[PDB]
This record gives C-alpha cells, sequence and structure tokens, in this order.
C-alpha cells in the first residue's frame, strides 16, 4: 500500500480531545 | 404620533434597563426577525433548524476555500466542501450537549395553532429537550448540505475590480 | 380647525403586536421524517462522534502518496 | 408594564438595575416616606424625584436597597422598608419582622459568639479529625 | 460559617463605635451585664455578602473578619447574575 502511520494524532491530540470535552461536560451535567 | 412612541424607557417601567432606543426597538428593525425565534415561536424549532442550518451553511466557503491554509485551491474538492463539512459537524453537537442544558421530557405536537398565543411566561425556558433536538437535527441537514450549493455553485465571480 | 386632523386615519392604532404578516413558507413535511436520525433522536449523538469523527479523520488522514507536510 | 401603572418613584431610562435574574429567581424591593417633590441620587447611576404614593422602587438585591440610607439618612425621614419578593409569595419577612432600627431591645433572636470555647488560646489547632459522633457542627 | 468571622470583642457598646455593613448585623441583645450591655457577634447572618467594614471600626481586639466562609452562596457575592 506504501507510507500511512497517521491516525495516532488526531483519536488522540483531536478526537481523545472530542469525547472529554464533550463526555466532561458531565462536570455541568450528565 | 409624540415625541418617540408615547415616550418610554422599556415596554414600561424604567427599572428593567434595554434603554429601549432605535437599534432596539424601531419598528424598522422588529419586524425584520420574528417569522423566526425573535418575539414568538412560529411553528415549534424543527423547522427553523435548517433556513438557520443552511444560510449559516453556504457561509463558511471563501472563508475557508478563499482564505483556506494553503489558498486558491487548484483541487476540486474545495471552493466548497473539502473539509469546513467538518465546522457544522464540530458544532452541530457543540449544541447537542447543551440541549442536555434542556431535559423537561414532553410531547405536545402544538407547531399547529389553536388560540392566538402568547406561549403566554413565554419567556425564560419552556422550550424542552424534545424540541432542541429536532432544532439542532435542523442543523446538521443545513450545515452538510448548506455546504455544497456552495461548493456545487460553479462560481462566476466578481472579481477586485 | 384643519390642522386639527383627526389623526388621518387613527390606524387602529398599533396594527398589533397583532398582524404584519402572515407566516413560513409551505417547504416543511417536505423535510418531514425527510433526513430522520435525529428526528429519530431517540437515545444517539453517541453514534456520530465515532462514525462522523471517524471519517473526518481516518481517511482524513492517511492518504496514498503524501503531497506531504 | 401599563394596563396595570401603578408607580411612586420617578427615574426615566437607565441600564442599571433589575435584570434576568430576579423572575429566575428572587426579587428584593424599597419602599419609604418623604415630604416635598424632592430630587435623589440612586443607587445604578442615574437621578430623579420623589412626591409619593407608596413610595415604592424595586432593587435587583438587597445590598443595593439600603443605600437609600447610607446617604438617603443624610436627608430627614424616619421610615424607609423593604421587603423581600419572590416569584410566588414569602418566608424571609425582610424589614417586616419585628421592631426596626438594628441597636435597639426586644428579643436575641440568633448570633451567640463563641463557638465551643471563646477567644482564647486557639494555640489549640484543629481538634478532633472530623468524624460522626462529637458536637462540631456548629 | 458559612459566615464565621470573628468581631467580637468585649464591650459591644455599639455608640460611636460601629453600625456599617449591608444589612448582616441586626444587634443589640444585651448579656446580663456587660457595662452598655449590648453583646455577642451577629444576629441572623445568613443574608449578606462579605465585608471586614464589619470591624474597620468598633473593636474585635484579636481578629476582625475577612471572607472566611468558603460555603457561599450568590447572593453572597452580588453575582449571581
Ligand atoms: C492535536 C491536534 C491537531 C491536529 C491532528 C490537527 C490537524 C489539522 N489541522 Mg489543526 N490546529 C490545532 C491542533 C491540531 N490540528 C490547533 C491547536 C490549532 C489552533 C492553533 C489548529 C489550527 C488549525 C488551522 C487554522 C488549520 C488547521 C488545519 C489542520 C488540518 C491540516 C491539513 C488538513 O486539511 O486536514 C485533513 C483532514 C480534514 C481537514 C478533514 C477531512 C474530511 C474530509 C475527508 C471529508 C470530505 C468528504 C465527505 C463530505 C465526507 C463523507 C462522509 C460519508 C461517510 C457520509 C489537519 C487536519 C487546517 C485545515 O484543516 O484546513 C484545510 C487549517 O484550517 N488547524
Ligand atoms: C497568549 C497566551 C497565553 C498562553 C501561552 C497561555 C498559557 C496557559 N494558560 Mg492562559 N490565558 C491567557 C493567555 C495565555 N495562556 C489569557 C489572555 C487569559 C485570560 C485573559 C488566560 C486565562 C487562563 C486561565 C484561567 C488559566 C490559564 C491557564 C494556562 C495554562 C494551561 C495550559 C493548558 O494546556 O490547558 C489546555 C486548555 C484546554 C484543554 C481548554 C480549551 C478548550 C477548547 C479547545 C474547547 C473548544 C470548544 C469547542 C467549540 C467545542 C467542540 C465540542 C467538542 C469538545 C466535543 C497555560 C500555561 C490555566 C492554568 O493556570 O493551568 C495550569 C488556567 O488557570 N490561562
Ligand atoms: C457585534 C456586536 C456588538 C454587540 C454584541 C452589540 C450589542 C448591543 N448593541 Mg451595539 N453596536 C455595534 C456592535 C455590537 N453591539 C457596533 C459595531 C455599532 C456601531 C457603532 C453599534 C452601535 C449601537 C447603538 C447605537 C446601540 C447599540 C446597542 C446595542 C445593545 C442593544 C441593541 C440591539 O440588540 O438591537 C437589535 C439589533 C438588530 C436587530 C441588528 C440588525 C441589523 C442587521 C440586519 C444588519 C445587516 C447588515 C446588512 C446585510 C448590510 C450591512 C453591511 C455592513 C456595513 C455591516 C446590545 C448590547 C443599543 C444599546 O446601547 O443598548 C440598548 C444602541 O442603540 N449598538
Ligand atoms: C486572531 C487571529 C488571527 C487571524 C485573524 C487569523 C487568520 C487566519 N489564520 Mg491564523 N492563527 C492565529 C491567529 C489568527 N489567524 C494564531 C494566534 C495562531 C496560533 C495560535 C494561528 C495559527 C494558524 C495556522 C496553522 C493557520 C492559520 C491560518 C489562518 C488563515 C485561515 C483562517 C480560516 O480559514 O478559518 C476559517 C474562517 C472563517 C470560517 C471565518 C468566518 C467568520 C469571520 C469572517 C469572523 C466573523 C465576522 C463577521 C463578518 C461579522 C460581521 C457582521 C455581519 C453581520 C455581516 C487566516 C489567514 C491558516 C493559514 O494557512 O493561513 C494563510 C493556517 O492553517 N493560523
Ligand atoms: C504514556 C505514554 C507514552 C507517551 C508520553 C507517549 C506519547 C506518544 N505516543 Mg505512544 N505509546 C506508548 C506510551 C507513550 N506514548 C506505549 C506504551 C505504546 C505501546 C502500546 C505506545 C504506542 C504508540 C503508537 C503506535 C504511536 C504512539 C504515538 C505517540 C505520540 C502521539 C500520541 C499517541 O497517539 O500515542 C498512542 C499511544 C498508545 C496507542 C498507547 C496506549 C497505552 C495507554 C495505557 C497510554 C495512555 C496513558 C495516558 C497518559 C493516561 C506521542 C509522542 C504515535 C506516534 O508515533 O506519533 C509520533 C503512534 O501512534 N504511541
Ligand atoms: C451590526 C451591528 C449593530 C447593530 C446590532 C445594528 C442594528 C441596527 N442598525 Mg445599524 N449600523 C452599525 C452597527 C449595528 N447596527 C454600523 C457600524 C453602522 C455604520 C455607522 C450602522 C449604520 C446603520 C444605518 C444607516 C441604519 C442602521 C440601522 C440599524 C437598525 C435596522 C437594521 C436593518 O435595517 O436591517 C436590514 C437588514 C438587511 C439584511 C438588509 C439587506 C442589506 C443589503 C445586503 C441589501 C438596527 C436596529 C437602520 C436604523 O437604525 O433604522 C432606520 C439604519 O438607519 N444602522
Ligand atoms: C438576507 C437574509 C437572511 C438570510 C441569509 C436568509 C436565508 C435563507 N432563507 Mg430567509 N428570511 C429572512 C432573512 C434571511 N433569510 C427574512 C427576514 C424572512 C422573513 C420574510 C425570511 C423568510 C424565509 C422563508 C419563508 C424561507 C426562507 C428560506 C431561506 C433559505 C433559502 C434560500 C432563499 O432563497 O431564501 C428564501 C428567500 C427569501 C427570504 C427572499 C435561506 C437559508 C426558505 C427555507 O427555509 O428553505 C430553503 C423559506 O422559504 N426565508
Ligand atoms: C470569492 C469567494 C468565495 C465565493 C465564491 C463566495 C460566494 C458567495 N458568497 Mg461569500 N464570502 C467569502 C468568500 C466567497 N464567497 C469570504 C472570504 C467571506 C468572509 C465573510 C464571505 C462572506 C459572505 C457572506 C456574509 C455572504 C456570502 C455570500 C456568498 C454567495 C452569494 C453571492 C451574492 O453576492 O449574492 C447575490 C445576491 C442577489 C442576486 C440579491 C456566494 C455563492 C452571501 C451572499 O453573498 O449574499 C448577498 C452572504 O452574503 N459570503
Ligand atoms: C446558539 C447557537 C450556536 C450554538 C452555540 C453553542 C450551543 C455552543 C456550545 C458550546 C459548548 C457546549 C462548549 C463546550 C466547551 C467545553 C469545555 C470548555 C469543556 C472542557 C473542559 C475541560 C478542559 C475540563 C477540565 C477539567 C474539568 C472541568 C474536570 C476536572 C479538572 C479538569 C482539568 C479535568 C451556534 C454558535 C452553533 C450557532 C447557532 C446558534
Ligand atoms: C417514517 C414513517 C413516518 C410516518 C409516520 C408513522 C410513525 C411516526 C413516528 C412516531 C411514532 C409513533 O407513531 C405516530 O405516527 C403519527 C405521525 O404520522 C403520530 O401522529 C403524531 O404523533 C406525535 C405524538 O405527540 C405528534 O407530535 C404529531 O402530531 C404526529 O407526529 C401518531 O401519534 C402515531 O401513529
Ligand atoms: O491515500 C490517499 C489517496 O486515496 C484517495 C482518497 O480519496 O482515494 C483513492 O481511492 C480511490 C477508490 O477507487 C482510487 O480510485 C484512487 O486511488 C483514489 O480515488 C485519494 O483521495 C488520495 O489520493
Ligand atoms: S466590638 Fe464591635 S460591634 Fe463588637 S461589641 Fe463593640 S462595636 Fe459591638
Ligand atoms: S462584616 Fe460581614 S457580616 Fe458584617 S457586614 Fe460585612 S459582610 Fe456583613
Amino acid at each position: 500500500m506504501i507510507n500511512l502511520p497517521s491516525l495516532f494524532v488526531p483519536l488522540v491530540g483531536l478526537l481523545f480531545p472530542a469525547v472529554a470535552m464533550a463526555s466532561l461536560f458531565l462536570h455541568v451535567e450528565k | 404620533k409624540p415625541t418617540y412612541q408615547v415616550i418610554q424607557p422599556l415596554n414600561g417601567d424604567p427599572f428593567i434597563g434595554g434603554l429601549e432606543t432605535p437599534v432596539t426597538s424601531s419598528p424598522l428593525i422588529a419586524w425584520y426577525l420574528s417569522n423566526l425565534p425573535a418575539y414568538r415561536t412560529a411553528v415549534n424549532p424543527l423547522l427553523r433548524g435548517v433556513e438557520v442550518g443552511l444560510a449559516h451553511g453556504f457561509l463558511l466557503v471563501g472563508p475557508f476555500v478563499k482564505a483556506g491554509p494553503l489558498r486558491n485551491t487548484e483541487y476540486a474538492g474545495a471552493a466548497g466542501s473539502l473539509a469546513a463539512a467538518g465546522l457544522v459537524v464540530i458544532l452541530s453537537m457543540c449544541l447537542t450537549m447543551y440541549g442536555i442544558a434542556s431535559f423537561k421530557e414532553g410531547e405536545p405536537s402544538i407547531a399547529p395553532a389553536l388560540t392566538l398565543t402568547g406561549r403566554k411566561k413565554q419567556p425564560d425556558q419552556l422550550q424542552s429537550a424534545d424540541g432542541w433536538a429536532k432544532f439542532t437535527g435542523g442543523f446538521f441537514f443545513g450545515g452538510v448540505s448548506g455546504v455544497t450549493w456552495a461548493c456545487f455553485l460553479m462560481y462566476v465571480l466578481d472579481l477586485p475590480y | 380647525d384643519l390642522e386639527d386632523i383627526a389623526n388621518t386615519t387613527g390606524q387602529w392604532d398599533v396594527y398589533g403586536s397583532d398582524a404584519p404578516s402572515p407566516y413560513n413558507s409551505l417547504q416543511s413535511k417536505f423535510f418531514e421524517t425527510f433526513a430522520a436520525p435525529f428526528t429519530k433522536r431517540g437515545l444517539l449523538l453517541k453514534f456520530l462522534i465515532l462514525g462522523g469523527g471517524s471519517l473526518l479523520t481516518y481517511v482524513s488522514a492517511n492518504a496514498p502518496q503524501d503531497v506531504l507536510p | 408594564e401599563l394596563d396595570p401603572n401603578t408607580p411612586s418613584p420617578i427615574f426615566a431610562g437607565s441600564t442599571g438595575g433589575l435584570l434576568r435574574k430576579a423572575q429566575v429567581e428572587e426579587f428584593y424591593v424599597i419602599t419609604w416616606e418623604s415630604p416635598k417633590e424632592q430630587i435623589f441620587e440612586m443607587p445604578t447611576g442615574g437621578a430623579a424625584i420623589m412626591r409619593e404614593g407608596p413610595n415604592l422602587l424595586k432593587l435587583a438585591r438587597k445590598e443595593q436597597c439600603l443605600a437609600l440610607g447610607t446617604r438617603l439618612r443624610s436627608k430627614y425621614k424616619i421610615k424607609y422598608q423593604f421587603y423581600r419578593v419572590f416569584p410566588s409569595g414569602e418566608v424571609q419577612y425582610l424589614h417586616p419582622k419585628d421592631g426596626v432600627y438594628p441597636e435597639k431591645v426586644n428579643p436575641g433572636r440568633q448570633g451567640v459568639g463563641l463557638n465551643m470555647r471563646s477567644i482564647g488560646k486557639n494555640v489549640s489547632p484543629i481538634e478532633v479529625k472530623f468524624t460522626g459522633k462529637q458536637p462540631y457542627d456548629l | 460559617m458559612s459566615h464565621s468571622v470573628k468581631i467580637y470583642d468585649t464591650c459591644i457598646g455599639c455608640t460611636q463605635c460601629v453600625r456599617a455593613c449591608p444589612t448582616d448585623v441586626l444587634e443589640m441583645i444585651p448579656w446580663g451585664g456587660c457595662k452598655a450591655k449590648q453583646i455577642a457577634s451577629a444576629p441572623r447572618t445568613e443574608d449578606c455578602v462579605g465585608c471586614k467594614r464589619c470591624e474597620s471600626a468598633c473593636p474585635t481586639d484579636f481578629l476582625s473578619v475577612r471572607v472566611y466562609l468558603w460555603h457561599e452562596t450568590t447572593r453572597s457575592m452580588g453575582l449571581a447574575y
């Protein structure tokens, strides 16, 4: 296929954040 | 007729602020804003959803297709959608988990009309979660979609000059 | 008394809060369930935040022959 | 409002007092007497007049509506009077209750002043570890 | 505590001494002998904010109060709005 290891910066530095900024708006409510 | 309405600070009592001047309550403006969610809730939030989704939709194009990160695109997937069919999505649940600051759980259906409304204490809330859904659901199909007759429209353009 | 003009039509007046346009174009239930799944909203959003956001980023990052950083 | 227009404390406009959080929660309002038509100072920055009615201005929050005194008793009058309005009724009868003028004697009401032990040598720090069985909930 | 700052003293006389402080302090509650016989440290304190205007004047001879309340409503800070 050739040259493709780019997912562990969005799933982390991008999407993991989405989760918790969403999710953890559990501090406001759930 | 008078000096400027029957001359008044607010609707009435002057101990609430608002200081109703123009730019506040001139029949010149306050009518340019009430088929929509200004004074009165027309139909439910359902439909207003997409005129809101869509209008705000085909915006955010030349903003991120003419000011894009490496700009003036020669990629057939820009001058339109590209990514920004991301903003509407990063914010079409920037909303849903604000309608979790709305719950209040019902199902009346009163977008049909009865006796000349008021929705009365219509201020404060009095729009439950099963409302704020059908709006921010109108939002996605208004955002994503409103991004393509931007894109889809070729581009006949007026220029500098 | 000529300029006593009896307020050349009173109006009634105060129009209203009453009634200076009908309402919203008949375009509606031309979306009835059309686009549902936020009109089946009955438990969702967790679905559209793995799905939509694994396909604004799965293929969105990867690429078959760079055009690099 | 107007169809019922019951006013007393003249003003005209102002971006000062009362806004959203005095419906959705509590209310607070001051009332008074006066001799003959006199121009006052105001909380919220502005300034107007008097004469009578109830002489019943409504006020945002109660630190705001006693300052009619911290000047509005350097301008004659025994009587000035602020209560507590809700969005529905009572409990907290604010300048109501018994006697008035903070510095007389009918009853004693609350206060106390002591804790357990008095001001004396609390070089004694915090004692027991907080544990559900020894009189430290006061 | 939830409004617990001690201004007490020993005279608790309040003439050319201290009055200042939005609502909070409806005292004069004469304890059975303390000179100008009016005493203690407060009345019902669940009403107003967090001054130390509380001393500034008329003795506390020790400390003087300030903020210490933590548990802190809003009505207990201007801004709940
Ligand atoms: C930890 C994180 C991090 C990561 C991984 C990124 C990553 C990125 N940033 Mg970024 N950024 C960050 C932190 C980060 N940023 C921070 C902290 C800031 C503030 C300083 C910025 C400010 C910033 C700006 C101003 C920009 C970026 C841009 C970008 C993108 C550049 C290349 C690109 O076009 O994207 C690759 C992928 C996408 C953009 C999404 C792809 C979606 C496509 C594939 C969908 C189209 C097809 C169709 C419609 C969908 C089909 C759905 C179907 C299933 C129904 C890249 C995704 C730029 C950009 O994206 O402009 C183009 C530019 O806007 N960033
Ligand atoms: C010019 C720059 C500058 C810089 C370099 C910094 C740097 C810093 N500031 Mg800071 N700050 C600044 C200006 C700056 N500040 C200014 C001008 C102000 C106000 C005048 C502040 C007020 C401020 C406060 C109050 C604090 C800091 C803190 C910090 C530190 C926390 C770092 C961190 O990683 O948190 C990372 C930040 C986040 C994770 C929050 C951002 C959330 C965003 C991305 C969400 C976007 C919402 C989006 C639309 C919703 C999409 C939905 C999705 C989530 C599902 C860091 C030292 C904090 C500190 O002391 O910590 C030790 C904190 O106390 N700052
Ligand atoms: C982005 C905004 C910012 C914000 C949050 C505010 C907010 C406010 N302004 Mg304000 N203002 C702003 C920018 C802003 N202003 C600017 C840049 C100016 C020019 C100096 C003013 C001049 C101004 C005045 C004179 C007044 C206010 C007032 C107010 C307050 C109430 C008025 C109101 O909401 O009527 C509702 C507003 C509308 C219904 C706006 C409709 C206009 C739209 C349709 C324009 C569409 C543009 C059109 C397509 C072509 C124009 C192109 C381009 C040149 C813009 C409110 C706090 C009033 C006040 O002090 O409080 C009572 C007061 O009257 N403003
Ligand atoms: C505060 C701002 C400042 C401004 C003005 C800009 C502007 C820009 N940055 Mg940038 N940047 C900034 C700070 C700024 N940056 C900082 C502090 C950092 C480090 C933290 C960066 C890191 C960065 C990177 C890596 C990149 C940029 C890029 C860009 C460009 C693309 C923006 C884009 O497409 O978004 C989309 C824009 C919109 C959707 C705009 C819509 C709304 C706007 C018009 C505001 C609304 C006003 C509206 C008209 C109201 C008027 C009244 C109305 C009723 C008519 C643009 C030139 C990208 C670039 O490549 O530069 C050429 C690149 O990706 N920036
Ligand atoms: C109206 C409207 C709209 C919407 C809006 C909205 C709705 C918004 C929202 C927004 C949101 C909704 C946001 C959010 C954010 C978030 C955040 C900001 C979060 C976070 C975070 C963090 C960072 C955390 C931290 C922490 C915690 C808290 C816990 C503990 C500690 C720690 C550190 C962990 C728009 C504009 C679209 C347009 C249309 C109209
Ligand atoms: C995709 C199929 C759409 C066709 C409609 C059938 C199912 C609609 C999904 C809701 C599930 C309950 O089924 C329902 O459908 C009808 C709408 O057509 C309902 O009719 C109504 O139901 C709601 C109940 O508060 C009301 O807000 C609306 O007036 C209307 O939608 C009947 O109450 C019932 O039969
Ligand atoms: O690696 C990124 C590379 O792959 C893309 C992403 O859409 O798509 C390829 O997949 C189609 C499917 O048939 C192939 O025909 C062709 O290689 C591309 O369309 C392409 O954008 C990127 O270049
Ligand atoms: S010390 Fe202060 S308030 Fe305390 S008793 Fe005297 S003046 Fe009264
Ligand atoms: S010192 Fe405390 S109690 Fe006394 S007035 Fe100030 S805030 Fe109120």
